[PDB]
């Protein structure tokens, strides 16, 4: 079908175009992300030459935030099927679901009725190779458009994945660590070095991931706890 | 706006700030008044003006003047040389001190 | 009973400084809020000291963000039985409760086992009257010490109160709504302005306050959609 | 005369009110500050000053523009004060001050503008005992010929004033690796000046227990690089 | 030769991959530019430079004055530092609040000579490819220059000249009009406007014409004449 395709890292993220590239395979896409990295606020875009010939679609750089683009981009080639968000470079596991852009994109796309994925692959370190991820990239992505429509996933690729899993979100508890210490100058401050206080234990996208699995988490956008209510 | 005053009979010439005051009537004035093209050493020191408008006695030419000017005062928009206590009229004008500051001010753009 | 109290507009707002006078009526109210990550980060604090006129405070403004305020207070102060945060200008209802920092800060006292809560007020337009409000924040905060510990809520306090109410999220459906625009130099734009399909329902935070009822809803941490797992 | 008090800090910042009442003794005085090129909108709600009543008002944007909002909805203004900043603003610093750029978009409008600013981290500015500083800097850039832009850094406990240039100083690089307390390693990058501040200079001023005035250009070029560079023969 | 590249960008903007393939037809590059006051802590992650021959790069998460003192203690010593190519203008007024010109600056302020980049935007893109002759010519001059060196460039699209200029300084109308979006919310409109047009020789001017500017920066921002 119509696909939307957008992050948070910017027009030039290689996530961005990895995922672009392997939704075509399953559709027409169309790029609108934020060239810049809750009221009726101003928004302008300029096409884009994208980077992807096999096949082309049209892009749009938009001077917004993620969410910017999903609605420009749900105007500029509605109607639209599935909005997709990632790849993002960084995880978004466990708390980090929160405040996550790309989580927010998807969301943002759930919202006006559509089905959504966020998409993210740890860093740190060393830097992802689409080039290999692109088969579970696929895989992972024929999953979803199996799904009862609407729904709303959050994808996370390990860097080699030797497997998919359908997870559930990381929920641990932590000790606020917190050591006194001195700058260089003598300057006195305080590290803030937060630690769980167990591991991320199986079933977790957490722990898929550390296991090298593709996890794979189905959200809820009620935050409401019904049972102490 | 903002101008520079000078002439070429002197920092004490009454003709100087006669031209000085009537300037501030329409802008920031600051005089530079005197005591070749190769690059030459110039001193200005600062002086005390008779309302009050910056200024600057010059050790050189009236030139030298709306040189120095610009560089301790401006950028600038127009530049005023006199009231030279005598006339400039006919011939007399091609060797005018008072009309080759002015002419120095054209050169310079302003 | 000890209690931390912080927020997000800072040390000057006026609003911290009537939860935590409100708080003084329950124990020892202790202040750690901005002056204005999961790595251990570095984190400045000094002394700071409260208003001129009303009971002591103990105080620390904090080089940080809201959550580093919970652990360097946790730190400094701490043992600690509740977090308060707030009481934030403007308001975090439905949608917002992701993207808020007053709720984050609470959060994060939960996330170390403390109990807590989050205070927000509807700003743009009449300023809040805390005087007129201090009667509900006590009526609140006796309300949120009868319920078992640990726990985490979100409240909203509407200008004039008139009543109290337990709500759940008030969880809507939008459209894109995209109106294309000019400015006057004469540069063209595109005005997003999302619009919700239909009023929030009843017993959700948002219609409380558009009632007059103080709103206070209960928080999960868990963001999975079970039901799809 | 009229002024228009802005910051940087925020509407809640008590250097914004200690300004604002200060430059009172002065003139008709109003408020616009900060919630937090191209044609923007701008959302300005009243906002009640917490001292004799202030009309003011909260926007939501930037700096420069409360001035702008603060000219369209209180002109005429014949100067726009910024601060009191909680923090200096001096030599390498005033490039990226917001509250020096918003000072700066006065002058660019025309009017008269200054910054104020103070230093922080360990004791708090004390505002009753720095009344006197304020007013009296206040009372001399009004001797000034107009329009004027001055960067003012006034110490936490003053003894005097005086007009200075900006400290400019040369810098090793200084970056001191190490590992944070969970292993992870990491750079610690801390520039040192290589010398101290020259008499005259802001820092210096300000380091004497003098409030530092420093009359600031618009201007970046280098015209002793420039001008040789564009003559001919 | 060797030459410091970042930028503000981000180490994936063509720009910067632009500018350090041109500074490696001149010396030895190495990259550092940022991920996205004081003694500060400061992450700093390899980066495979893009395919074009390899650069040692990194990606920095702190600010481009950070990359800079990073690139230098990761490949000191360093002769220039070079900061771009930005993707949009740096002139006038701007250059005061530039990122790029800030990196620039911050070699400056370490005894090296610096350069920033910017290439002006907002409706189509740079072609780089095109502009490498332009940035060739331009690096050629600024490094035949005395040093060290602080200098401000900017380059039109497709470029047709060279000219060394002074920063254009313009005064302003605060235009502020009222209005509300089509939903009923009032607010208002700020679109500050030049009292004139840009002069010969300013930055702004020259590149209108479609010249390279650039304009050499002094790091004293205090007005003299209005000191003495």
């Amino acid at each position: 079908m119509r696909i939307l395709v957008t992050n948070d890292d910017g027009i030039y993220s290689p996530g961005l175009w990895a995922l672009a590239e392997a939704a075509s395979q399953f559709g027409e896409v169309f790029v609108a992300a934020p060239d810049t990295e809750t009221i009726a606020h101003p928004v302008r875009a300029y096409p884009h030459p994208s980077p992807l010939h096999a096949p082309h679609f049209p892009a749009y750089r938009v001077r917004g935030t993620p969410a910017d683009c999903v609605a420009l981009g749900l105007h500029l080639f509605g109607p639209v099927d599935l909005v997709l968000s990632g790849v993002n470079l960084g995880s978004n596991l466990g708390h980090e679901i929160w405040h996550s852009g790309t989580v927010a994109a998807a969301k943002q796309g759930y919202l006006f009725g559509l089905s959504a994925a966020a998409f993210s692959v740890p860093l740190n370190g060393e830097v992802p190779d689409f080039a290999g991820l692109r088969p579970w990239l696929l895989r992972t992505l024929e999953t979803l458009l199996r799904l009862e429509r609407p729904f709303l996933v959050n994808v996370n690729l390990p860097l080699r994945p030797k497997g998919f899993l359908w997870t559930r979100q990381s929920v641990r508890a932590y000790e606020g660590v917190v050591i006194p210490g001195e700058d260089p100058m003598g300057r006195p401050f305080y590290w803030f070095a937060p630690r769980p206080l167990k591991e991320a234990e199986e079933g977790t996208d957490r722990w898929a991931v550390a296991q090298g699995f593709v996890s794979a988490t189905p959200l809820r956008l009620d935050l409401t706890d019904e049972t102490r209510l | 706006m903002r101008i520079l005053v000078t002439n070429d009979d002197g920092i004490y010439s009454p003709g100087l700030w006669a031209l000085a005051e009537a300037a501030s009537q329409f802008g920031e004035v600051f005089v530079a008044a005197p005591d070749i093209t190769i690059a030459h050493p110039v001193r200005a020191y600062p002086h005390p003006s008779p309302p009050h408008f910056p200024a600057y006695r010059v050790r050189g030419t009236p030139a030298d003047c709306v040189a120095l000017g610009l560089h301790l005062f401006g950028p600038v928009d127009l530049v005023l040389s006199g009231v030279n206590l005598g006339s400039n009229l006919g011939h007399e004008i091609w060797h005018s001190g008072t009309v080759a500051a002015a002419k120095q001010g054209y050169l310079f753009g302003l």
